[PDB]
């Protein structure tokens, strides 16, 4: 409102979306670790070697998305700081 | 774009991030705690603290 009024609000929406993306990222991670818990029960005690390799690979990509969206959120807060 | 600050919300996200890097290792202790809900319980608590601190920060930011 104080550093360009009508546009700064038209920029809170963007910050809004960035927070939503982070929250979603953190939820997708927990979701993936719940899914791992169920996958292991399905195996009825057989080796989970292959499940662990898949989880490791998938978790690394989920962690890359999280960092990228965290980076973007920091950069947006910084501008808002002095619209 | 260069570096950021030491804000309460960045420290919270820090702890979430360090916890997840430990999980990534899939060590024996990670495997134990994954088959319980212990890991998802600890991550949910860290997630909630991050979003709580983030709301608070944006609120005080609008004062400037």
């Amino acid at each position: 409102t104080p550093v360009a009024e009508e546009t700064r609000a038209r920029l809170s929406k963007e910050l809004q979306a960035a927070q939503a993306r982070l929250g979603a990222d953190m939820e997708d991670v927990c979701g993936r670790l719940v899914q791992y818990r169920g996958e292991v029960q399905a195996m009825l005690g057989q080796s989970t070697e292959e499940l662990r390799v898949r989880l490791a690979s998938h978790l690394r990509k989920l962690r890359k998305r999280l960092l990228r969206d965290a980076d973007d959120l920091q950069k947006r807060l910084a501008v808002y700081q002095a619209g | 774009t260069e570096w950021q600050s030491g804000q309460r919300w960045e420290l919270a996200l820090g702890r979430f991030w360090d916890y997840l890097r430990w999980v990534q290792t899939l060590s024996e202790q990670v495997q134990e705690e994954l088959l319980s809900s212990q890991v998802t319980q600890e991550l949910r608590a860290l997630m909630d603290e991050t979003m709580k601190e983030l709301k608070a920060y944006k609120s005080e930011l609008e004062e400037q």
